RNA sequence: CCUAAGGUAGCGAAAUUCCUUGUCGGGUAAGUUCCGACCUGCACGAAAAGCGUAACGACCGGAGCGCUGUCUCGGCGAGGG
RNA sequence: CGAUGUCGGCUCGUCGCAUCCUGGGGCUGAAGAAGGUCCCAAGGGUUGGGCUGUUCGCCCAUUAAAGCGGCACGCGAGCUG
RNA sequence: GCUAGUUGGUGGGGUAAUGGCCCACCAAGGCGACGACGGGUAGCCGGUCUGAGAGGAUGGCCGGCCACAGGGGCACUGAGACACGGGCCCCACUCCUACGGGAGGCAGCAGUUAGGAAUCUUCCGCAAUGGGCGCAAGCCUGACGGAGCGACGCCGCUUG
RNA sequence: AGCGCCGGCCAACUCCGUGCCAGCAGCCGCGGUAAUACGGAGGGCGCGAGCGUUACCCGGAUUCACUGGGCGUAAAGGGC
RNA sequence: CCGAGGGUAGGGCCCGUGACUGGGGCGGUCGUAACAAGGUAGCUGUACCGGAAGGUGCGGCUGGA
RNA sequence: GCCCGGAUAGCUCAGUCGGUAGAGCAGGGGAUUGAAAAUCCCCGUGUCCUUGGUUCGAUUCCGAGUCCGGGCACCA
RNA sequence: AAAAUUC
């Protein structure tokens, strides 16, 4: 359940370490973003010589969340962090690896790029 | 003296010294059919050019042609979306051909607050230049974020003015706490503001950050 | 051919490089102005235009009437133009064979002094640049000089292809009649025009045909970045 | 021209700056506040002291971390009414 | 005037239409898609955050849209100060 | 100005073997303007260039020693390695994958690419010399013998 | 058969072009209408499958002086 | 146990940069300090003062009669 | 807005108490100087801010305006 | 024992 203010740990080699969510991109006034939803976010930590420098404002899709998400078959999955992956408008990663698992729900949501790049899609 | 350049027009030596100019007027051949010629020709009367003759190719009768010399700038703009939208998308042009011009060069300068802007400086026909000038300044107002004084926008060449733009300032505040209403207390706060909407003008250096994709692109 | 206008950058010059161009017309949309305008371009050169009438697979499509229209309108032999349909295995079947014959194959001595002009060029080559054209006359290959007509400036041969449709392929040298590609070190892109290629250095064809050549300033003026 | 003589050092949009969110810089995704600068000081300035100053302060500004029912946005539960 | 408690906020609204959006229209210098202008229309909806006591405004990120007035410039025996 | 395994002791551990090489206790020592400690740079010699000489400068080819084998760490086998073309693990990167998982290591000879002002043939042969295994026959040997390209250096010859 | 040079250092000189322009340059310095110094030509010197340039090392540099220098006034005696 | 390494925190040195701000070198305004007793002999350590060179005090030197 | 004061030579300024107006610097002609200053000699020059009124007559006195300068614009 | 600047 990511909302504006939420720092989420970024899981691709774009060169972002942590980003803060500044809007959840889902209508006139969506309250929360979750797995496979897209935010706008400010960049709070950049390893030196990235492409995303600090204070940049990026779009990113939520890949992992601390708040368990429920699935049609009445199972659930929560992760131990909230993670994101920085994309561009075309909705595709500027990264070239993704780190950690990602949630199956990214798949129907068309983020197929991300899903293959993953180490495990739980 | 004679002088060759420069590609980006603003620089060119002052009308104090300047008795010659060149618009590398080409003349082009357009095949067209039938008559789109009436429409077309007049179009090539605005972007002024020069007829030699040319010929009807045989039919399709709507077969036909026209060889015209027009200055490079006028040609370009005037021509493509128009060129067809005029003729209904048939017809065509090729300009190879690079002649030169003795005609008129007039370039107008665009000034914001009087702080002449170099980037917006533009180059056109004396009649067209005269025509464009209104659009530039007027198209300007949406552009320039507000600074504390009535803010001149004007467009002009060599010391006479083709255009005007004025930008409102108005950094009003002050009366917003008077309520009793001596007429004269109301005035006192605007005697300090009238000095302030002046002092700030004489030391005012003003700026516009990008958004020039907007003002003087068009 | 660059599809679209394109302003004639790839529509004509490269028009030079064909033997026959195949004219493709829908039989659903009809015949459009790009369709006709390109014709006289191509009609302009002198070539074998083999017409087509197309889509026919689409049900509603009006096929015969198109040939009819091009008929008076475009002036092509009504009978001569073929029919296929692309989505279908279609009128295709005769397409290649028809082409060869309607199309006379190329001619020039290929060991004769180099006079090579190529329709077009490879993109980027941030690393290195490649070229296409036909060395209609002559041949050039590795251990070569190249000299390209207007000022020079004289670039040696790294290789030539020739790139099989899979991609850009080998060859010892590029030879006459044959249409391929050549290298290398050009890098400048301003001097080059389609009808100017050189040349080994040590002999020069006396005159370029040509298809040339590029233009003087300025368009543009700044392409200044924001932010 | 004038005065008894015309504000020096240092400081300066300041617990003084009116015009005012002056201008430039810093921080922020965004900064009328804060910090650094400039000096057009409406109307600082030298024991009604001037410019600094380590330590101190339930003083008064600005920022960040940590953590939180302050808040999204509220819910349940205990006792006294 | 033997007393009718002030700006702004919060909370709760309700109403006008001179409509911001959404719905129906005519004209267009309406090809289409997008606009512009006037007409009908008040059913519903009209976001989060930076600065400032602010209302206002500027600015960020979005939005179908980020309407404008009235109700003692609504509302302090409802709160805040 | 530097030092707590730091400097010496003892008794162990370990190795082919001496030693704080490592561990426990014991003592308070060890080093430094004759430049410790930190920082910069560098593979070292035989040699080589210059110079009357002293000196200066340099370490390419070759020969000797050292060190490294994508960046790190670890040991196993073994006379010998903590092993370039053996093994294990982490990191970067490349490839395969049925997504569960896997394979990789040219600073060997050719060669590709990048970087650069600039730098060679995906040649030929085991005929020699040398190496390994084998009773031998032989087999392996991009060491090596030669060829190729470049005026890159020296030397020799031509254009009468 | 080519390449460097032809004011001085440094071996090799005349005409024409240019007029502080164009250009040359290691250093002196050349060029502002008779230029052996710029550009060309004739002529000449050097070296020759080469001849020049750049970069770097030693040399000239007894200019870190051990061989082999200095400090009254040139840089240099410490205020005692 | 150790352990490549990853992570947390606090320091140290270096490089790049920055609104602004010193001075420094190379190509009109104000004066005229030095070079002749340079028109007040100069220089000098120091202090204070002054648009600017500089003036003045205290003491020193001759590299001044 | 109200209150006082101002406006005179190119710049900066005196001044009448109603008749023809001054200074200082700039400017100019001369001199001195090899020359440029400094110095010396000689020289101007004004619609005394605009409008109207008083007056034989107005820079002067009277009324209004424009502009400039100083002060006030408070209790909410 | 020199009032007087500059090219
Ligand atoms: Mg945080
Ligand atoms: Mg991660
Ligand atoms: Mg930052
Ligand atoms: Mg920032
Ligand atoms: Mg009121
Ligand atoms: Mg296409
Ligand atoms: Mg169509
Ligand atoms: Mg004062
Ligand atoms: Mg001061
Ligand atoms: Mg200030
Ligand atoms: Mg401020
Ligand atoms: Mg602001
Ligand atoms: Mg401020
Ligand atoms: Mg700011
Ligand atoms: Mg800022
Ligand atoms: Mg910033
Ligand atoms: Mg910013
Ligand atoms: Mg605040
Ligand atoms: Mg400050
Ligand atoms: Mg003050
Ligand atoms: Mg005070
Ligand atoms: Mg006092
Ligand atoms: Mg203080
Ligand atoms: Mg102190
Ligand atoms: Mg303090
Ligand atoms: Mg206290
Ligand atoms: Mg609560
Ligand atoms: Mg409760
Ligand atoms: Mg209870
Ligand atoms: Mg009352
Ligand atoms: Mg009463
Ligand atoms: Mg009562
Ligand atoms: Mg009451
Ligand atoms: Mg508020
Ligand atoms: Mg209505
Ligand atoms: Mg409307
Ligand atoms: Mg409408
Ligand atoms: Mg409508
Ligand atoms: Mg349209
Ligand atoms: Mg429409
Ligand atoms: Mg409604
Ligand atoms: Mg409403
Ligand atoms: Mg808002
Ligand atoms: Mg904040
Ligand atoms: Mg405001
Ligand atoms: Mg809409
Ligand atoms: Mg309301
Ligand atoms: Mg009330
Ligand atoms: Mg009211
Ligand atoms: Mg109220
Ligand atoms: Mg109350
Ligand atoms: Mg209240
Ligand atoms: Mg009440
Ligand atoms: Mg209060
Ligand atoms: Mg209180
Ligand atoms: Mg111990
Ligand atoms: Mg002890
Ligand atoms: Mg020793
Ligand atoms: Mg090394
Ligand atoms: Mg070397
Ligand atoms: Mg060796
Ligand atoms: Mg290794
Ligand atoms: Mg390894
Ligand atoms: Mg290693
Ligand atoms: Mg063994
Ligand atoms: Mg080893
Ligand atoms: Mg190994
Ligand atoms: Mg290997
Ligand atoms: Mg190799
Ligand atoms: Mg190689
Ligand atoms: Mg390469
Ligand atoms: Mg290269
Ligand atoms: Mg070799
Ligand atoms: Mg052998
Ligand atoms: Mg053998
Ligand atoms: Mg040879
Ligand atoms: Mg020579
Ligand atoms: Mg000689
Ligand atoms: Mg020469
Ligand atoms: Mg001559
Ligand atoms: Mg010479
Ligand atoms: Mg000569
Ligand atoms: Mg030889
Ligand atoms: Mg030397
Ligand atoms: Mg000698
Ligand atoms: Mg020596
Ligand atoms: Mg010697
Ligand atoms: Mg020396
Ligand atoms: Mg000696
Ligand atoms: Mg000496
Ligand atoms: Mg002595
Ligand atoms: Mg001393
Ligand atoms: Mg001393
Ligand atoms: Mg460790
Ligand atoms: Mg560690
Ligand atoms: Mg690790
Ligand atoms: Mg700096
Ligand atoms: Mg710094
Ligand atoms: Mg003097
Ligand atoms: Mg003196
Ligand atoms: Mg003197
Ligand atoms: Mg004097
Ligand atoms: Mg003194
Ligand atoms: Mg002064
Ligand atoms: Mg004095
Ligand atoms: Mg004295
Ligand atoms: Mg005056
Ligand atoms: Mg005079
Ligand atoms: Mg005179
Ligand atoms: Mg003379
Ligand atoms: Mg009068
Ligand atoms: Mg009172
Ligand atoms: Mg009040
Ligand atoms: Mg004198
Ligand atoms: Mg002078
Ligand atoms: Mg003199």
């Amino acid at each position: 359940m990511i909302q504006p203010q939420t720092y989420l740990e970024v899981a691709d080699n774009t060169g972002a370490r942590k980003i803060m969510c500044i809007r959840v991109l889902k209508g006139s006034n969506a309250k929360y973003a979750t797995v496979g939803d897209v935010i706008v976010a400010s960049v709070k930590e950049a390893i030196p010589r990235g492409a995303v420098k600090e204070g940049d404002v990026v779009k990113a899709v939520v890949v992992r969340t601390k708040k368990e998400i429920k699935r049609p078959d009445g199972s659930a999955i929560r992760f131990d962090d909230n993670a994101a992956v920085i994309i561009n408008n075309q909705l595709e990663p500027r990264g070239t690896r993704v780190f950690g698992p990602v949630a199956r729900e990214l798949r129907e949501k068309g983020f197929m790029k991300i899903v293959s790049l993953a180490p495990e899609v739980l | 003296g004679e002088e060759v350049e420069v590609h980006n027009p603003a620089d060119l030596p002052d009308p104090t010294r300047i008795e010659e100019i060149l618009e590398p007027y080409v003349k082009l051949t357009i095949f067209t059919p039938e008559e789109y010629v009436g429409s077309l020709m007049q179009l090539l009367q605005e972007k002024r050019g020069r007829l030699v003759n040319m010929n009807y190719l045989p039919g399709a009768q709507k077969r036909v042609e026209l060889v015209y010399e027009a200055p490079f700038a006028e040609i370009l703009y005037d021509f493509h979306d128009r060129l067809k939208s005029v003729s209904r998308g048939y017809a065509s042009m090729d300009y190879e051909q690079a002649g030169y011009r003795p005609g008129d060069l007039v370039k107008v300068n665009v000034l914001v607050h009087g702080e002449v802007v170099d980037a917006l400086t533009f180059i056109a026909h004396r009649e067209k230049a005269y025509t464009m000038a209104r659009a530039i300044v007027d198209k300007l107002a949406e552009v320039i974020p507000r600074q504390l004084f009535e803010v001149p926008i004007q467009a002009a060449i060599g010391g006479k003015i083709i255009a005007r733009a004025t930008v409102k300032a108005l950094r009003k505040d002050v009366l917003a706490k008077c309520y009793g209403g001596d007429v004269t207390r109301k005035k006192k706060l605007l005697e300090k503001q009238k000095e302030g909407k002046k002092r700030l003008k004489a030391i005012g250096k003003v700026e516009v950050p990008q958004e020039a994709f907007l003002a003087v692109l068009s | 051919t660059p599809g679209h206008v394109d302003f004639t950058y790839e529509v004509s010059r490269a028009l030079a490089a064909v033997e026959g161009v195949l004219l493709v017309v829908d039989a659903s949309q009809g015949v459009e102005a790009e369709t006709l305008a390109k014709f006289y371009m191509a009609l302009e050169h002198g070539h074998v235009i083999i017409p087509v009438i197309n889509k026919i697979d689409l049900p509603n499509a009006r096929p015969l009437e198109v040939a009819l229209e091009v008929e008076e309108v475009l002036g092509l032999p009504a009978d001569e133009a073929i029919f296929a349909s692309g989505k279908t295995g279609e009128g295709v079947e005769e397409i290649l064979e028809a082409i060869v014959q309607r199309i006379p194959p190329p001619k020039g001595d290929p060991e004769a002094p180099l006079k090579a002009l190529i329709f077009d060029s490879v993109y980027d080559a941030y690393q290195g640049v490649i070229p296409y054209l036909r060395l209609f006359e002559g041949r050039v290959r590795p251990g070569d000089r190249i000299r390209i007509y207007s000022t020079g400036k004289e670039f040696t041969v790294d290789k030539v292809g020739v790139f099989t449709p899979q991609g850009l392929v080998a060859t010892e040298a590029l030879e006459a009649g044959e249409v391929g590609w050549l290298v290398a070190a050009i890098r400048d892109i301003h001097d080059v025009q389609v009808g100017d290629t050189i040349t080994l250095a040590d002999r020069p064809t006396p005159s370029p045909y040509p298809g040339f050549r590029p233009a003087k300033p300025v368009v543009f003026a700044g392409l200044y970045p924001v932010d």
